[PDB]
């Protein structure tokens, strides 16, 4: 048993599975990035900037 | 010169009659003779839609809009007598013709404004 709060330790020396991990975080933050954008475009009212 | 198989599809059928830069002439109005208008054409080019008041009474302007239909805008074949009543002024009286076209333009924001472009 490895504790749950350590599961991600399996990468401390796997530059491949680390870059793989890091690649997935970036991918998610972009998803969210454009994701958010769309949500806002789908609800932003431009009719009055005053 | 240009015929149907000559205009079909070119969309020239919507644009109407031009006068080569030779104009600036003067069509003598007899007054002792009755005049009529054979063909009066009206070709739309730009449509504007006064931005609904903001509520805040601050002079609303007419903004441009995108034509969501196609080249189905021109009024043509319009005719009627060009009456020459006293004091030299002319008065055209529309009698009949393709004097109306349902146009729909997509506005700046998102809306779609359908109007009945006419001169009935
Ligand atoms: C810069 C980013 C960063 C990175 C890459 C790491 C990386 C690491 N941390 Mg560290 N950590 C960080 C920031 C970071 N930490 C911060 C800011 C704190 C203070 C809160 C800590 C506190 C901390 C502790 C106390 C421990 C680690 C441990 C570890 C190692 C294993 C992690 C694990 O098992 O996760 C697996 C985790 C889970 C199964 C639970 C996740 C639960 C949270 C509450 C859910 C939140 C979810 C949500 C999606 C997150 C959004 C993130 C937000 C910032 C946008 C790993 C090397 C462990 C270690 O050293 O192991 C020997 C360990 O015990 N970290
Ligand atoms: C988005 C960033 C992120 C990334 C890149 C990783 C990456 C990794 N995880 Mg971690 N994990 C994350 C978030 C992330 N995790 C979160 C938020 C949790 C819950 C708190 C966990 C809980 C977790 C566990 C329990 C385990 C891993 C394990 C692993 C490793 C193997 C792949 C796997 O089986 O995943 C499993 C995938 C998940 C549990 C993700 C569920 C996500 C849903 C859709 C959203 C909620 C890999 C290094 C395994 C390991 O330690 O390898 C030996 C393992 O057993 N992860
Ligand atoms: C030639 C020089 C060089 C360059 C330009 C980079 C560039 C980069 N490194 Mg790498 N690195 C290098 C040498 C280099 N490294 C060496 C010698 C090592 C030791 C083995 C490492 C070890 C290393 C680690 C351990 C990590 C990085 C990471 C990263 C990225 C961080 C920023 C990011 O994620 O942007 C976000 C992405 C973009 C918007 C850019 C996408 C476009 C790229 C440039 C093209 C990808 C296609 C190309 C054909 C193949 C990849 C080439 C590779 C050299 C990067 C970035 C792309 C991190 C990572 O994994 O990133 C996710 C990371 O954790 N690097
Ligand atoms: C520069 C800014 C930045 C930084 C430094 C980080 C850093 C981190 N991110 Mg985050 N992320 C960011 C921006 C950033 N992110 C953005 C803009 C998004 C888009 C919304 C995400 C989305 C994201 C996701 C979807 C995931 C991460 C995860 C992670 C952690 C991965 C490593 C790890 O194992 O941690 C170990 C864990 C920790 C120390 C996290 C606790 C720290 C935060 C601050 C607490 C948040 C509190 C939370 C609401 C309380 C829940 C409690 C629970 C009991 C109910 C790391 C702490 C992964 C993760 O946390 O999985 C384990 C993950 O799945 N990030
Ligand atoms: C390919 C390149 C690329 C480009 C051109 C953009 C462009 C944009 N992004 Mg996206 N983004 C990218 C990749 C890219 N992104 C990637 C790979 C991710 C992760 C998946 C994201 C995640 C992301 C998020 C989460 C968000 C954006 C947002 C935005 C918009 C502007 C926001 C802003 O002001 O950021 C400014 C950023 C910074 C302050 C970065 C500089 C960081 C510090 C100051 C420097 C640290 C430097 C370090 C210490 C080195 C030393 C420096 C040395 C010279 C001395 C902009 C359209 C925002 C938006 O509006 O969403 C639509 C937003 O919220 N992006
Ligand atoms: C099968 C196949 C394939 C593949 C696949 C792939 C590659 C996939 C991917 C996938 C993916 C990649 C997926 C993803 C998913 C996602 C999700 C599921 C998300 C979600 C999200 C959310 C839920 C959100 C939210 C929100 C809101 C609500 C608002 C605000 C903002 C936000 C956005 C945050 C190929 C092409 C080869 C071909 C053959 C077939
Ligand atoms: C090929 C790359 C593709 C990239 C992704 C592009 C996606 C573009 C989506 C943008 C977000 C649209 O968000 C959506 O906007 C339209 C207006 O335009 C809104 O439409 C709203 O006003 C129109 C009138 O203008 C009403 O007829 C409609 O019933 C009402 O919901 C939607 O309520 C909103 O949910």
């Amino acid at each position: 048993g490895l504790p749950w709060y350590r599961v991600h330790t399996v990468l401390i020396n796997d530059p491949g599975r680390l870059i793989a991990a890091h690649l997935m975080h970036t991918a998610l933050v972009a998803g969210w990035a454009g994701s958010m954008a769309l949500y806002e475009l789908a609800t932003f009212d431009p009719s009055d900037p005053v | 010169t240009l015929t149907y198989d000559d205009i079909v599809g070119t969309g020239l059928a919507n644009k109407c009659p031009t006068l080569d830069d030779t104009a600036r002439g003067a069509y003598p109005i007899d007054s002792s003779q009755t005049y009529r208008i054979a063909r009066l054409c009206l070709q739309p080019t730009t449509f504007l839609v006064k931005e609904e008041p903001k509520n805040k009474r601050q002079e609303a302007e007419f903004v441009p809009t995108k034509l969501v239909t196609r080249e189905t805008t021109s009024l043509d074949q319009i005719q009627g007598e060009l009456k020459v009543n006293s004091d030299g002024s002319l008065t055209f009286v529309e009698e009949d013709g393709i004097d109306f076209q349902p146009v729909t333009v997509q506005m700046a924001g998102g809306e779609r404004i359908p109007l009945l472009f006419t001169v009935k």
